[PDB]
Formats: C-alpha cells, structure tokens, sequence
C-alpha cells in the first residue's frame, strides 16, 4: 500500500488570501504506460467527495481556475490563488496508479472570516416533554465566528456543571459562520423546584456577556 | 444526467453482514467500472474495491481480507457491496463511485450510506417543540432519544429552508442520540404563518410532524 | 429439420497475465450436461512486478458452442440443437476510453 | 447411438497484449462447414512500450467443440458427432523454463 | 545428444526464393524456440527471425520486410526458413539455433547453409594431381573451375587428416572457383603407401577420387 | 534496432597474455522482469558460433574459467586471463533483451606466436591438365608465422607479374600457424616455351630467400 502524506493537516485562511496543500507519496505515481494518476478532491461534511483536479494538473469541468495542480513523481501541490467561502471543507489527494488505490489524511480548510457576534435564544421545555419526566432547556447561539464561544447555565443564579451538552454546526459555505446549541437536561422534579433559567454567552464579537432567560411559570 | 443512488442507512449487530446497493442512471452501466470507498466517523477515505459490470471482474483491498464481496446486476443497473463479519470499526459511511479511463479516477459519486455496527436496539425519536417563553424569533424541534443515526428534519414540508440549522447529533449517556433543528423567523410572522418540523427516522420507519406554537 | 446422429464420444489459466478459474455449469436437460467455464480472476492484468495493473483489463474470450437440449422436456431419446456462449479463457486488453 | 435432432439455428483480437487473426477452416462434409480459428500474431506479447516482448508468450486458448460430419460420406441426411479442437483467441503467459 | 542438421548449400538466381531446412534431435522439438541467423561473407551475424514449434507463432526482423517466412513441422522435427525475392546481398551462410529461457540465448546451432545468389551456371570441378617433379614430401589436388561453393576434400576416404590443408577458394577471372588441398607425408611412404583425394561438389552431384602419383 | 559496438575490432595477443573486449549497446539491456540478456560467442571461420558467456557473467557448461564476463546497463566486458591457441577466432557480443536481437561487429583475435619459417614446395602441372590447354604451377608455403610472406614466380629467371593468385588458410587452432598457396597460371603454349619454373619465398623466419624449382622435362 502507497502512503499519501498531506501537509498541513489544517489551515485557516482569510477570504481572498492564497492557500497551498502538499501531497507526497511513498512511491512514484508514474504509470508504466506514462500517465500520473494523482488527483485532488474536496469533501464538505456529510457529502460525497467532489473532483477538483485529475491527472496532476487537469481541472475538472466546472472547477474555477483559482484551483491549480502541479508536481511529479512523489511530490505534488494543490494551490488556491484566492480562498472563497464556498471552499470550506476537507481536501484529499488520491492515487489511482497502484492497487489498492489510496487517499491522503485530508487537510481541513477553515475560512478566517471577520468576527461575527452570535444571536442568542432560549427555549423552555415543552409541556409534552414534561409529561415524560424530563426537562430539556435549549440555548441557541446563531451565526457567529470564530467557533470559540462560552455558554454558562444558571438556575436561580446558581452556576450549573455537568448537566448540559453542546453541538456546533459545520462552518457555513456561504456566510462562513457557526451555530451552537447548548442543552441543559434536568429531571421534571428539579425543574419544578426553581424559577429562573438563564443562558449566559461569552464571545469575541460581544463587548460584554449576553444573557437570555425565562421564568418557569410564564410559559 | 449521470446519477448514483445508494440504499438507506443501516444498523447491524457485531458479526453480521451488510449489503449496500448503488443504482446507476444517465449512462451505459456496463461501460464504466464501479468502485466502493468508505469513511469511518471523522476519518479519511479508504478504497474498498472495484467491479467491471460488463464481466463481473473484481479487485479488492487486502486490508479487509475475504470480508468484502462486490457484485453488479446489468438488468437493474445496480452494484452492491457486501461486508461480512462486522466489527465496531466497520461503523462508517460507504460510497460508490464510477471511474473512467479519461480522468483515471472517480468522477460521479453516490450520496453515501451510514452503517452503524451496534448490538443496540433501534428506537424512533420523540419530537418536542421549541417555542419562546425582539423583531427576529427562533423556533425549533428537539428530536430526542433515537437510535441509530440519521434523521431528516425539514420545515413546512421542505418549503422553509433559509435560516434552518439541524445540529449534528450528540450521543447522550443513554446510548441514544439527541438533536435540535432550529429556524429564525420574523416576529411579525408569529400568528400570520404556521411552522411545522417534519422528522423522518427511516431505520425505525418513523415520520413525525410537530406544530411549533408559542 | 430432423437428422440421424451417431455418437462418437497446460497451466495457462495460472500463468496468464489475465488468469482465470473454471466454474461448473451443469444442466441435466443438456448434452454436454457439464460445461467448465472460465471466469477472470481480476479486473486488471498482472504486470512485470507481479502486481495487478488496473490500467489493463482481463476480459473473457467467448465462443458460440453447439449443445443438445431434450425436446420435449425430460425425453431421453429426442433433442433440439442450441447455441450458447461460453468463456474458454481470459485475455489482457488495453481499455477503451469513452468521451462524447 | 441415434437420436432425433431439431434444428434451431469487441476489438479484443487487436487490443490484446497477445493479438490474433482469424483463419477460415472450411469442410463441406461438416456442420458447421465454416469455423473461424484464431492464430496468434506474435511469438511474444506486446509490452507497455507497444513493442513485442520475447520473454512473454502469446499462446492460443483452445477448446473442444461438437461438430456433425456426414456419415456415410456425401449423405446430406445422415451424420456422426465429432469433437475437434479450435483456437478461440490468444492469451499472454510467462514461459516455462526447462532444465534436467 | 542435442543436434541441428541443415540442408546442403544452394545456388539461386536473383529474384528466386530459397528454403533452408533445420532437422532437430536429442530433445522435445516442441518445447524450444528455433531462431534463424545469417552471415554475408566476411560480415557479422544478423538475426532473421524466430518460430515457436508448439504453436507456429513467429517473430521476424523488419529489415528483411515481408521476404522471410519461418515454419516448423512437428512430425519431422524440422524448421524451415524461406527467403523470397533474392538479391546478390542475400548471398550468405544461414544458421538455425535453438533458444531457451534459462540461458536466454541460442545454445545449440546448425552447421550452416551457404546460399549463393547468382545468375551463373553450376559447374562441377576438375581434379588434377599435385605430385613433385628431402625427407618430408607434399602432395595435393588442384580442384579447379567449379561453381558454386563449397567442395569437400578428404584424403584416403577420411583416413588421412593430419597435415592436410584445403585452401580457401579463390574466384578466378573465369567466374569459377579454384582451390588446392595439400598434405605433407614422409618421403619413405612414397611407394609403400597410396594417396587419394576425394572431392565432393554436392550442387553439381560430382564425386571424384584422384590417385596422386609421382 | 539496438546497436552493439565492440572495441577493439582486432587483437594480436601472445599466448599466456591477457585479453579484454568491450561491448556497448545503444540502449540498456536490462529487461522489465529484471534479467540482462547480454551474451558472448566465439566463432571459428566456417563454423557456427559457440556460446561462451550468457546473461553477462555466466559461463556456459564446458567453457574454461579463463573466460569471464562483467558489466551492466549499456557497457560490458569479456576478459580472457590467459590467451591460448584454441582461442583464435571472432568474438561477438549479443543482446536478446529487445526484438530484433542484435550482435556486435565482432572482434578478431589473432595469436601472436613466435616466428615460424615456412616449408616450401613446388608442384608441376599434371599431364591431364595440360591436355586441357592450361598449366597451373603450385607453390606451397607450409606452417609459418606471421602471415606476411612474399612469393615470387620466375620462369627461366624472368620475374612474373599478374598471372598468379594466393590463398591463405585461417590461423590454426593448435599450432597457430598459417599456410599459403600460390598458383601460377600459364597457357599450355607458354608453358612449353620455357624450362625452369621457380618459386621464391621471403619470410621473417628465413635468414635469406628460399627457392624451389623444377625443369619442365623431368616430370
């Protein structure tokens, strides 16, 4: 098996700025009848890989000219002249010269867009869920950048720990932002013992922390 | 045009065998090779094998040993990959791709197929509304306690697509998945318009529609 | 249509660059009842390095053969002539490149 | 011995690394009267450089086929079953090295 | 043991075709390839072509164009080379050789076959004695005015072989070849012993024996 | 077609002295499956080539160890550690890697043995030949070295020119000498007009010239 090594493993690039990805194979990718089967793919999370460059330097139909390929033997480079938001994803090199066909580790491309403060929302548990004997409080941090955000749950001013999970979206292909959801999980009993449920957010885009709350017994 | 459609996601117990299908259209099935490639969660792509639908001639990756069987049916333009003696490590997204000698690689790809290797029981989700308790509002659906992945969350039967965020699922201490799909909407629309989330869990044959009301 | 018929009845598969295995095709209503057919071992061919080369193809070489089939069915004394395609071995070919 | 018989009657040769040409084998006393047989174009095979490689061999792949022969001779209504060897194509093999 | 015997020398007119045979023995004919190599007078060796006696598969030298045809007969263990549209330049010694994959070259060779391309008439030789007119004597035979080459000169039917010199033929202004075979002998033997040269010109079917007397 | 070039084209070696022959091919003689099909042959005049070395360095069964082969890619050498009389002939290199198979020009090996003076003999024309109307007088120079010898024909003391031919044997495989024959051709009429026929020989091995003669009208 041919080993394909990609450098770097991750990249954060400002839109408009160039990007370069290296691919080196453990053995030469030149075939007996003269062709070099080195290709470049871009994969967006939870989507099939899309062909970018085939046979070292050929751009696939529909691929913008900002993408270019070069190299020979064992060392290859994919260059992006100007990074655009739509370019977010994981880039793979691949050899189809030698069986079994092999891919590189992948290089993650993150778009270094400008700070975007999150819009914060809070959702009380539904009456149907409460019948179930559990309460889930949800806090949404919408369309922000960078990914680093801090969510704190307060129940009647007391800081909570170990009873909440987070989930972040994949960086958006159009606006290059993220969205996060924090879910506080309480028993129906604990939930009904307290009044104020607050969600506190800290982010680079905010001048001070943002709190969204409700009083159990409005809803 | 050229299109590859794979079979829906599956949950298989350790030691069992899975068979993923790949239906081809938009070209002469027999004239192009079909390759199979997999991807374990947050991992790279891995080539599994190839079939020549014209003759049934195949070539496999030795790493999988004699566990992979790839076959093609000329009459239904469908190729299949059969992975036997399933391990937890075989939990992955399985892709089919048609290769060619001009490009020398896989141009056209199937959508993917998620195969969860688990001794865990299949459970359909519970869909709860997320309504608030100033001029932009958010509403959503808590899709809680289902196994295995994936779920599909649309809004107003696919009408509403702008401003929707269906969060990556998080495996709770239950062993069950939980997730939320949210949408931002003008506060003015809260009354004049109706917002419904459509949840589909194909493994448990569960289709649920919940009306989000404040 | 009817005539009187009197009855008067190499490691290549391994050494080929397009090797093959023989498969048993048995039909009790047919003469010969058993036909051994070649199935190509790989998609590709074996190169000078002894590895499978994906950019060459192992293809089966097929030929029309004459077989007797019982007519009407299960009649041991009455037959019909039939022409079937059988794979006798495999060859190595450079592939066809398709474009429009 | 006698049965009733009802009558019910790819550029590989060029693209192969062991190419061949078809030769006309005609016998008016036989059915099929005409059999097209493969004869290997070279001793060797064609390598990646498109040249003939002497250290590989183009060998004909042969199979037993059923043919009808007029019995007694020149009788259009009476036949005998015969088994003959025909070359259907050629394959490329690594040679056998001989020693004692 | 392993042996290759070729057909006798020939004279062919320009434009005609020659067929040289190569009879094999001491091994399984079908298991080894037969190559043909030629040599024009005082020139290097030149590979003409090859046959696989098992299948009749051949490969030729493009220099000769479609003029060379090599064939083999399994039943008589004989290979043949047929060179058509003969030129003066085709005057040469033609060899057959069996090749093998262990050695990778031609081990066993035929004796050779001389083919003279000439519009000149075949003529048998005239054998004249060479006798003298102190203790070692020389005697010989003048083999004069024959066409084409070669002749075989033995002494006392192959008995006498030591001290014999059969000189390379010299093409006289006639267009005919001339040559002498000589032998040194003790002067004491001149009386007690009889010396006869045996001349054989196979192309003209001429066998001559001349008694050398002084 | 692969071109095989041999250096030197000829060689004169003293028995016991070493010899070396170079062979260079226009392209590398290394085959795709790893073997190098370069071979050495020795050809004695009017005999088939004899195999000496196969596959660069392997000696053929029966070939003495004085013969050795070496080289790689395009440059090869045949070495003879001690030249022996039996080694006389033409040496050829040959490639059987690429079709069409090719041979070198050939290198002639002459054995530089010590001087050997010739034994000189003269033969009058036969009575049968004379009936034919032609007279051929033969002079034999036996077992001499080197090849350079001078034969002069005198008819009644008058030096002859343009009415005689020579023929030299191939260097002997055992004693490394040559033998020459000079034939004087006269008409029956010219022959019968003169008495003394002499053959005069000059050679490195002779301290002075050697004459062999006869008087027409003894024989």
């Amino acid at each position: 098996d041919i080993v394909m090594t990609q450098t770097p493993l991750s990249l954060s690039v400002t839109p408009g700025q160039p990007a370069s990805i290296s691919c080196r194979s453990s053995r030469s990718l030149v075939h007996s009848r003269g062709n070099t089967y080195l290709h470049w793919y871009l994969q967006k999370p939870g989507q099939s890989p899309q062909l970018l460059i085939y046979k070292v330097s050929n751009r696939f139909i529909g691929v913008p000219d900002r993408f270019s390929g070069s190299g020979s033997g064992t060392d290859f480079t994919l260059k992006i002249s100007r990074v655009e938001a739509e370019d977010v994803g994981v880039y793979y090199c691949s050899q189809s010269t030698h069986l079994p066909f092999t891919f590189g580790q992948g290089t993650k491309l993150e778009i270094k867009r400008t700070v975007a403060a999150p819009s914060v929302f809070i959702f009380p548990p539904s009456d149907e869920q409460l019948k179930s004997g559990t309460a889930s409080v949800v806090c949404l941090l919408n369309n922000f950048y960078p990914r680093e955000a801090k969510v704190q749950w307060k129940v009647d001013n007391a800081l909570q720990s170990g009873n909440s999970q987070e989930s972040v979206t994949e960086q958006d292909s159009k606006d290059s932002t993220y969205s996060l959801s924090s879910t506080l999980t309480l028993s129906k009993a604990d939930y009904e013992k307290h009044k104020v449920y607050a969600c506190e957010v800290t982010h680079q885009g905010l001048s001070s922390p943002v709190t969204k709350s409700f009083n159990r017994g409005e809803c | 045009q050229v299109q590859l459609v794979q079979s829906g996601a599956e949950v298989k117990k350790p030691g069992s065998s899975v068979k993923v299908s790949c239906k081809a259209s938009g070209y002469s099935f027999t004239d192009y090779h079909i390759h199979w490639v997999r991807q374990a969660p947050g991992q790279g792509l891995e080539w599994m094998g190839v079939i020549n639908p014209m003759y049934g001639t195949t070539d496999y990756n030795q790493r999988f040993k004699g566990r992979v069987t790839i076959t093609a049916d000329e009459s239904t333009s469908t190729a299949y990959m059969e992975l036997s003696s399933l391990r937890s490590e075989d939990t992955a997204v399985y892709y089919c791709a048609r290769y060619d000698y001009f490009t020398g690689t896989g141009v056209y790809w199937g959508q993917g197929t998620l195969v969860t290797v688990s001794s865990a029981s299949t459970k359909g989700p519970s869909v709860f509304p997320l309504a608030p308790c100033e001029s932009t509002a958010a509403l959503g659906c808590l899709v809680k306690d289902y196994f295995p992945e994936p779920v599909t969350v649309s809004w107003n039967s696919g009408a509403l697509t702008s401003g929707v965020h269906t969060f990556p699922a998080v495996l709770q201490s239950s062993g069950l998945y939980s997730l939320s799909s949210v949408v931002t909407v003008p506060s003015s629309s809260l009354g004049t318009k109706t917002y419904t989330c459509n949840v589909d869990h194909k493994p448990s044959n569960t289709k649920v529609d919940k009306r989000v009301e404040s | 249509r009817t005539v009187m018929v009197n009855l008067n009845i190499s490691d290549y598969y391994n050494r080929s660059t397009s090797p093959w295995n023989l498969h048993r095709n048995e039909d009790p209503e047919r003469y010969p009842s058993v036909i051994w057919e070649a199935k190509c071992r790989h998609l590709g061919c074996i190169n000078a390095d002894g590895n499978v080369d994906y950019h060459m193809n192992s293809v089966p070489i097929q030929q029309e053969i004459l077989v007797l089939r019982r007519e009407p069915p299960h009649c041991p004394n009455s037959f019909r002539l039939e022409k079937i395609l059988v794979s006798v071995g495999c060859t190595c070919v450079t592939p066809i490149v398709h474009h429009v």
